[PDB]
């Protein structure tokens, strides 16, 4: 289905303060802002594990932190701090236990989920035992399975090598094409090739949400421009990771 | 000083079902103040190999020469620090300082810690008071990066292992993280790095091996690299060094803006 959705303090300061933001299903957002801008904060707002003061919209109704989680899917930055399970298909299907309870159906969706993060094989394993990048390949796995039609992911695939990279990103841009809503922080731009808004944020505010165009043009300094974004506005868009075969 | 790996293989748990074939006769020379970069995918066998050029791993096959001889364990790791991918491999204390102590009160249990400790914190950007009391487990990957490292260079090797050092880091962290590479081969003191983030390593190191499935699939230069490694999922950056290394020209120690305007003209 369709989609569509302020201020935050910890506990001193006032860490965002006066934030408009839009998103809508079937498009991807990537947030950028140097370190303790608040790109975390903004996102666990999103996903319902921060309440902030505002007034944040589900659909035109107003949405608490609650409805939110109902309908917003998380990845940690660290995905240790996210899962508990005996087993890694334990962590999995306690996602969709609310989903109808049905099973035949579960261990036929946990196959599908594991497939796409690259944990296939590994349902019986102990994510105790599992690698950094393992870990966070579960972390995404558990969040996918809980169907939700926003997804917000903090730096998902940070500990993977590049070529896991290009097909987490590219379960996401499908994902998109289903009606998702995406929103993602990431330093492996490089990797992205699709995608629709970037936010920028500063000084405890988003000062920017446009397309990579009107952003490549801006000359932010407080971030990096990705090289491949001037690389295309120079040379064009050209060796897109689809088209390397 | 130097390093020469000889067709070493590594099984993990022979026989037995859950048998591991991580290295393959693997084989290659590191030369005395030689900035290498070890790259290849996940599960190549990167980690492994280093672990045991650095003498945590008794190889399964082949040998390992320093300076011409075989040695034991112990005497490899007084000479060779190495940093592992994940910090929280190495922690063990409460406290930054125990933390960075360690080597020393394992390898010259007599000579007062604290000047050395002071001084391996000030190399790699960590004020003594600020830090030498807070507890690693809650510092933040940039801090923990630089207290893994400060611990594994406090006894003075001659040789530096950092396994993936950049992840999770910022442009500002990395940059700031490679300054202290760059100090340390300004010592002439070699140093091996591993990691996947080639286009921003590959302006600091020499040569650049390649580890796939076990097997060594490329040892040779940078430029080398660039012009003869299978370019095919080349990030962009690398693509446009590759570009300017075909047309004889030198990418390294290059502005990405400067890389820009020589291509696509
Ligand atoms: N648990 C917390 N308690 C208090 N302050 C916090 C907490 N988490 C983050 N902050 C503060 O909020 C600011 C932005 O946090 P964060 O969203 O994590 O930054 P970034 O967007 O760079 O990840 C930082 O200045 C930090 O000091
Ligand atoms: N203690 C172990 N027991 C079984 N398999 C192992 C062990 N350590 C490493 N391996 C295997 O060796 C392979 C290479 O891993 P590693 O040396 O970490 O290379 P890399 O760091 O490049 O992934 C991996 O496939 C991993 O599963």
């Amino acid at each position: 289905g369709s989609g569509r959705i302020v201020s935050f303090r910890y506990n001193g300061d006032y860490v965002l303060k006066d934030v408009n933001a839009e998103f809508e299903t079937g498009k991807i957002y990537v947030v950028v802002g140097k370190n303790g801008s608040g790109k975390t904060t903004l996102l666990k707002i999103l996903a319902g594990l921060l309440a902030a003061a505002g007034e944040i919209f589900l659909d035109g109704s107003p949405a608490d932190p609650f409805l939110l989680r109902k309908n917003v899917g998380y990845v940690f930055q660290n995905p240790s701090s996210q899962i508990i399970g005996a087993t890694v298909e334990e962590d999995v299907a306690f996602s969709l236990e609310i989903m109808g309870l049905d099973e035949s159906e579960m261990r036929k969706r946990i196959k599908k989920v594991l497939e796409l993060v690259g944990l296939s094989g590994l349902a019986a394993a102990d994510p105790l035992n599992l690698s950094g990048g393992q870990k966070q390949r579960l972390a995404i796995a558990s969040m996918l399975a809980r169907d939700t039609r926003f997804l917000a992911l903090d730096e998902p695939v940070s500990m993977l090598d590049p070529p896991s990279q290009r097909e987490i990103f590219q379960v996401l841009e499908s994902l998109k094409n289903e009606g998702k809503g995406i929103i993602l922080v990431t330093h492996e731009l490089e990797y992205l090739d699709d995608m629709d808004f970037i936010l920028h944020i500063s000084n405890g505010t988003i000062d920017f949400c446009g397309s990579w165009e009107e952003f490549v043009e801006r000359e932010f300094d407080d971030v990096e421009i990705p090289f491949k974004w001037k690389l295309w506005k120079k040379c064009g868009k050209i060796n897109l990771w689809e088209d390397r075969y | 000083g130097r390093i020469e790996v000889v067709n070493v293989s590594h099984i993990f748990h022979r026989g037995t079902p859950l048998e591991k074939k991580a290295l393959e006769n693997v084989s290659l020379v590191i030369n005395e103040g030689e900035c290498l970069l070890v790259a290849g995918n996940t599960g190549s066998g990167k980690s492994t190999l280093l672990q045991i050029v650095a003498g945590l791993i008794e190889p399964t096959s082949g040998d390992v020469l320093y300076d011409g001889e075989r040695k034991k364990g112990y005497e490899i790791r007084r000479n060779i620090g190495i940093a592992f991918q994940y910090p929280e491999d190495q922690f063990f204390a409460e406290r930054v300082f125990d933390e960075v102590a360690f080597a020393v009160k394992n390898f010259y249990p007599d000579r007062d810690p604290v000047p050395l400790v002071k001084k391996a914190m000030e190399f790699v950007g960590l004020d003594f008071d600020s830090f030498k009391d807070r507890v690693p487990f809650f510092l933040s990957g940039g801090e923990k990066r630089r207290v893994a490292i400060a611990s594994v260079i406090v006894h003075e090797p001659d040789i530096l292992i950092l396994d993936e050092p950049l992840v999770g880091l910022d442009r500002e962290g990395k940059t700031d993280l490679l300054r202290i590479v760059e100090k340390w081969k300004t010592l002439g003191k070699t140093v091996i790095l591993i990691s996947h983030d080639i286009e921003t390593v590959i302006n600091h190191v020499d040569r650049v091996v390649v580890l796939e499935k076990g097997k060594k699939v490329f040892d040779g230069t940078r430029m080398e690299f660039l012009e003869k490694y299978d370019p095919r999922f080349f990030t962009s950056k690398m693509l446009v060094m590759r570009r300017l290394v075909l047309k004889g020209e030198d990418p390294f120690s290059m502005s990405d803006d400067e890389l820009l305007e020589r291509v696509c003209n």
